[PDB]
């Protein structure tokens, strides 16, 4: 797998 | 307290790490992000259908709710959620905070709905980037900080074992050698900070790296040039369209990944760069690009190797080896 605030 | 620690779990394969928080009256796991700036929960207010399997937060006396506020996020890998907020009292292995923003969820993406360890998202990023309107609220360290005996939080994040989350100090027990700082860039929210030079095995180059800390972001991802170098020495190894990156042999044997921070070494054992099992016998790898995002990401299978303290005094990181 996840990638967290694009 | 002045001080705080908490225990933090992963989820299989290291894919994120779940801490135990008290919202309201509700006890719930939490993802601590320190990519994003916004405290959200699965909720009463989430369908059920969504919620299917997790804890929930269900507003009590203890809390008000914000009229006319809403809020909507939206994740690098496309996962999103949004709904209204209420402040209620938030706590945290012993520091609590009883005006905290509470972004109750009234819509969540596939990606939360389906691991039920995951009940929500406790945003440390800087509260710059908080998603709530129309007046964008503070994240929880932000409300805590100044009650702190200092304002700072490190980690201590393990391979498939309890790790810690500390509030306020540091803790001595947890790293050997002593901790070295880099200044932080905080212009887009983030705890970005720039990497002197990197070493695939014992390769080391001068090449600087420039990118975030992101407890919230499972892989290490960096420059194709980069990926493309450590993979080159991993016999076997190849990119992989289906799954999306690079594979390679179980049995192959993997290099370390370093990046240095002024006189500081932060090691990242090639044991930790085998990721996952992706069936024939191969294994995808930790280290993949960034493609597209524009800079690097230094995410958990980085971090799980190194105590790393974020001070707000600075804004500096400190790293240090793991004890
Ligand atoms: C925060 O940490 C300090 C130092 O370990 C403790 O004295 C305090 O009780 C709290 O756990």
């Amino acid at each position: 797998x996840v990638v967290x605030a694009x | 307290a002045a001080t705080g620690s908490v225990t933090t779990n992963p989820t299989s394969n290291d894919e994120e790490y779940i801490t135990q928080v008290t919202v309201g009256d509700d006890t719930l796991g939490l993802d601590f992000d320190t990519g994003s700036a916004d405290l959200w929960v699965f909720s009463s207010q989430t369908p059920s259908s969504e919620r299917s399997g997790h804890d929930y937060y269900t507003p009590g006396s203890s809390a008000q709710k914000i009229d006319g506020a809403t809020w909507s996020i939206s994740y690098g890998d496309g996962s999103s959620a949004s709904g209204d907020v209420y402040k209620d009292k938030v706590t945290v292995g012993g520091v609590s905070y009883d005006s905290q923003a509470v972004e109750s969820a009234e819509k969540v993406s596939s990606e939360f709905t389906q691991d039920t360890a995951n009940d929500g998202l406790l945003g440390l990023a800087f509260s710059s980037i908080n998603t709530v309107q129309p007046t964008p609220q503070k994240t929880f360290f932000d409300n805590v900080k100044s009650s702190l005996s200092e304002p700072i939080f490190a980690v201590a994040l393990k391979h498939n074992a309890p790790g810690v989350y500390d509030f306020g100090y540091t803790d001595s027990s947890k790293y050997t050698g002593s901790i070295t700082y880099t200044d932080v860039d905080n212009s887009q929210g983030f705890w970005g900070f720039t990497a002197d030079g990197y070493s695939i095995g014992s390769d080391s180059s001068s090449d600087s790296i420039t990118g975030i800390a992101d407890t919230g972001t499972t892989l290490l991802l960096l420059d194709d040039s980069i990926v493309d170098a450590y993979y080159e020495q991993v016999n076997g190894a190849s990119y992989d369209s289906s799954q999306g990156g690079y594979v390679f042999p179980s049995s192959a044997s993997l290099p370390d990944f370093s990046v240095t921070i002024g006189d500081y070494t932060a090691t990242v054992p090639g044991e930790y760069i085998s990721f996952a099992d992706v069936g024939n016998g191969q294994t995808f790898g930790g280290i993949q690009s960034n493609s597209g995002i524009g800079f690097s990401i230094f995410g958990d299978v980085f971090l799980k190797s190194q105590y790393v303290v974020f001070d707000a005094s600075g804004p500096r990181l400190g790293f240090a080896a793991q004890a």
